[PDB]
């Protein structure tokens, strides 16, 4: 078993200090809102993070999923009520995610000790050729 | 005599009654009269056997009422017609007060017009004219049903309130802090029952025959057959095909007023000639322009829009209180799933940190707005609060009006 | 794309793509071709013919038709030329003052009736006389100075909204039905049909 | 363990008015305070986690 939290219709976002040092480019920090169904926050999260949305690639008026454990966006896709805007989109619109958008929950999963075996036998992870 | 008079002025229908009763008398405030010239007063429009073709006219405009000729000839009907409104009976009401209530957007010259209309004629003693708005709050004084809905979930009188009233002319919302409302944060949208009835005129015109001379049918038919979408427009539509109802043309010759049936219920058989109008989609659609106004092609913001504006305007502090206490007020609610869907709504745009909850009287609120004044007269405070005759005659009718319920003062 | 494929070098911009069955090859902008709030999206026009449609829904009867440049004159303080001008829309009616109604009310409280005197002759007195015979226009409450102009302004400004006009999203539903699916604008018009029904329907006349 | 003083504090300061919700929607101390332990309870939770 295992606690995770997460948050999940995104409003606005605002990236960004003076560098005073070796920072090319420096981005301090991120603002990101989301909307849900059960009210509506705003945060402030890293640039990371930040890195991580620019490769989803996500728009503003868009519905992602966000995990602080991993510190993963996934993005969910765009808002439902969001749609007609043109006459045509191949993404699917998906509706807006129900509940309090600061969701704190817990999974049990079984599994068997050949699967831990297979995994670190043949790990999955990499990104180079 | 100790307890006063109540009158809740309405655009559409005034509550007139004694303080003792606990339901007010209904009289219309209207007057239609048929194409051939025999007028009937605005009580005598129910008893009229032909409603096809009528000509209109209502003392009570948009904004406020003007010419008090026959708002004066009305409230006399009211108040010396024993037969007509049962158990009431009065002489001169000398001793009598007067507890009124009238909108806080009131013209200084018409509220003037008002103040001496009621007492320099009708040789009152004592009066307080406040918007229905300020009672409410009064609903601590005395216990009563009150059915409190959580939005997130799926002295005597309460300093802390936000009220918004929707009846036949236009709607207001209103912010009361201490006892006195707030008079800038208030923010008036203007579909009231007025245009609620010309929407759905439209709509059945884009749908079945017209009725446009025919309106008695329209508000009968608008207070009888809608309800408002529970959930969403589009999943509201998806219930068009399997949900519908049907209304029957009244047939002047047979029954002066029609019927609606539902195709499920056999408990009504009867096979009639006239024909019979089906509405599947109006049902739903029509209540939907609260929040869609631009599903009839108008700039106009929107009630959420409305709410969260108005509560920006309120200082940071008292923005989350008011919200913890809200009462439906106004004859437009007894639509079903308003209040619910309206909740749904302003907390899905509220954010997480504060919880909205929604208070809606049972059944209509007019006559609980009305019960609540006849506790405002039973409670003492408006003893202290309540003004004299040598106070209306040792000063103008201009000092009482710019005074004491002067709404420039309480900004 | 198909690899390996011939151009002229004219043109050739990547981002224009045009195609027809060359009926008139012309592009529709070849040389100009011609001949959040609500007030930006829709212009001063767009919200005033919005305006004069709310307005024209709020009468309930074909007198007050023409009373709606005095009712928007009234609302907004414009005269009744260019209402009359540019907006392009689409005795009962002078107030309820007629003496009929005011000797046919002595039947209505007729059953029980027990008057008495209890007045004098004083200036409130002719004023109520006055307001008794009222007879009075909005438009000569405003024209008139009898009521003050931070009135006015706190009457006409405490309601409209000035910054955030919209925070829903719209629908967009066709005009005539609520097919929700497959919406599309129309080719002339440029208003959203759903199905065929809709489409034959608003050709004719919407269209 | 400094959060949980203040709260335990707070809570037996006013925990016998302020705890009930029918007194966090009609107040203007008291509901405060409900915010305020409420908001050190989530403080003190996300800082476990
Ligand atoms: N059960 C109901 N369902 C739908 N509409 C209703 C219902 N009851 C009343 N109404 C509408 O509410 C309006 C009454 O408004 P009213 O309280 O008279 O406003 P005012 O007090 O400004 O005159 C009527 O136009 C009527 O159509
Ligand atoms: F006078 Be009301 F109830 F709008
Ligand atoms: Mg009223
Ligand atoms: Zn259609
Ligand atoms: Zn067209």
């Amino acid at each position: 078993k295992e606690t995770k939290e997460v948050y999940e219709e995104v409003t606005e976002l605002t990236p960004e200090e003076n560098p005073l040092g070796g920072y090319g480019k420096t981005i301090s920090h991120v603002i990101v809102g989301l909307k849900s169904a059960k009210g509506t926050k705003t945060l402030r999260l890293d640039p990371t993070i930040y890195e991580s949305i620019q490769r989803e690639k996500v728009s503003i008026g868009d519905v992602i999923y966000i995990e602080a454990n991993t510190g993963a966006v996934k993005r969910v896709g765009r808002s439902d009520a969001y749609a007609t805007e043109f006459d045509l989109e191949t993404e699917e619109y998906v509706p807006l995610p129900k509940g309090e958008v600061h969701k704190k929950k817990e999974i049990v999963q079984d599994v068997t000790l050949h699967d831990l075996d297979v995994a670190n036998a043949r790990p999955q992870g990499g990104q180079d050729v | 005599e100790t307890p006063p008079i109540v009158i809740d002025n309405g655009s559409y229908e005034i509550k007139f009654g004694p303080s003792t009763n606990k339901k007010p008398f209904r009289a219309l405030n209207a007057l239609a009269k048929d194409k051939f010239g025999t007028s009937y007063l605005s009580n005598h429009i129910k008893n009229i056997k032909d409603i096809s073709s009528i000509t209109f006219r209502r003392p009570h405009e948009l904004g406020q009422l003007t010419l008090w000729e026959l708002e004066s000839c009305i409230w006399d009907y009211c108040l010396f017609n024993p037969s007509e409104f049962d158990g009431f009976d009065l002489k001169e009401g000398k001793g009598h007060h007067l507890v009124a209530s009238e909108s806080c957007m009131t013209l200084p010259e018409l509220s003037k017009h008002a103040d001496q209309v009621i007492f320099e004629e009708y040789e009152f003693d004592s009066l307080f004219k406040s918007p229905v708005a300020v009672f409410v709050p009064f609903t601590k004084s005395y216990k009563g049903e009150m059915r409190t809905i959580s939005g997130k979930d799926e002295s005597d009188y309460h300093d802390f309130q936000l009220v918004i009233d929707s009846g036949f002319n236009c709607t207001w919302i209103i912010p009361v802090l201490k006892g006195i409302p707030y008079y800038k944060a208030v923010k008036k949208l203007d579909i009231g029952g007025r245009f609620l009835t010309g929407l759905l005129k439209e709509t059945l015109s884009f749908r079945h025959y017209n009725m446009m001379d025919e309106t008695i049918l329209v508000n009968n038919i608008k207070e009888q057959c809608l309800f408002v979408s529970p959930v969403s427009y589009f999943d509201s539509f998806k219930t068009k095909d399997k949900h519908a109802l049907e209304y029957v043309l009244p047939d002047f010759q047979t029954s002066f007023l029609g019927y609606v049936r539902n195709p499920r219920k056999e408990n009504v058989p009867l096979p009639e000639d006239a024909q019979i109008i089906t509405l599947t989609d109006e049902l739903f659609t029509i209540p939907e322009t609260f929040f869609h106004p631009e599903i009839s092609q108008i700039t106009k913001p929107g009630i959420v829009e409305a709410i969260l504006e108005s509560l920006s305007m309120l200082p940071e502090i008292v923005r989350p209180l008011m919200v913890g206490n809200i009462v439906c007020t106004g004859g437009n609610f007894n639509l079903p799933n308003f209040a619910q869907r309206l909740a749904a709504e302003l907390q899905r745009q509220l954010p997480t940190d504060w919880t909205c909850h929604v208070s809606v009287p049972e059944g209509d609120c007019a006559l609980f707005g009305w019960e609540v004044m006849s506790q405002f007269a039973k409670t003492d405070s408006y003893r202290k609060a309540r003004v004299t005759r040598e106070e209306y005659y040792e000063h103008g009718p201009d000092w009482c009006t710019k005074h004491r319920f002067g709404y420039q003062n309480w900004i | 794309k198909a690899l390996v494929e011939e151009i002229d070098k004219k043109t050739y911009n990547p981002d224009i793509y045009f195609t027809s069955l060359d009926p008139q090859a012309r592009r529709y902008t070849s040389k100009k071709i011609n001949k959040h709030s609500f007030e930006e999206r829709y212009t001063q026009q767009e919200i005033l013919q919005s305006d004069r449609r709310f307005m024209e829904l709020n009468t309930e009867n074909f007198s007050d038709l023409p009373n709606v440049p005095t009712l928007l004159s009234d609302l907004t303080g414009v005269p009744r030329d260019r209402i009359e001008s540019t907006t392009k829309p689409i005795y009962g009616h002078g107030w309820v003052l007629k003496p009929e109604t005011l000797r046919e009310i002595q039947l209505s409280y007729k059953s029980t009736k027990l008057p008495k005197p209890k007045r004098k002759n004083t200036n409130r007195i002719v004023a109520l006389k006055k307001v008794l015979s009222s007879k009075r226009n909005l438009h000569s409450f405003l024209d008139s100075a009898l009521l003050n102009l931070m009135d006015k302004n706190v009457i006409y400004h405490n309601v409209y909204n000035k910054r955030y006009f919209k925070v829903l999203p719209l629908i967009t539903t066709c005009s005539i039905c609520g097919g929700y699916d497959s919406i599309s604008s129309c080719v002339n018009c440029g208003n959203k049909i759903c199905s065929v029904s809709c489409f034959k329907l608003h050709n004719e006349t919407r269209c | 363990n400094k959060l949980r003083e203040t709260n335990k504090q707070l809570q037996e300061e006013f925990g016998e008015a302020s705890f009930l919700n029918f007194q966090d929607a009609n107040q203007y101390f008291k509901y405060s305070n409900k915010q305020k332990l409420e908001g050190t309870v989530d403080m003190l939770n996300f800082l476990k986690m």
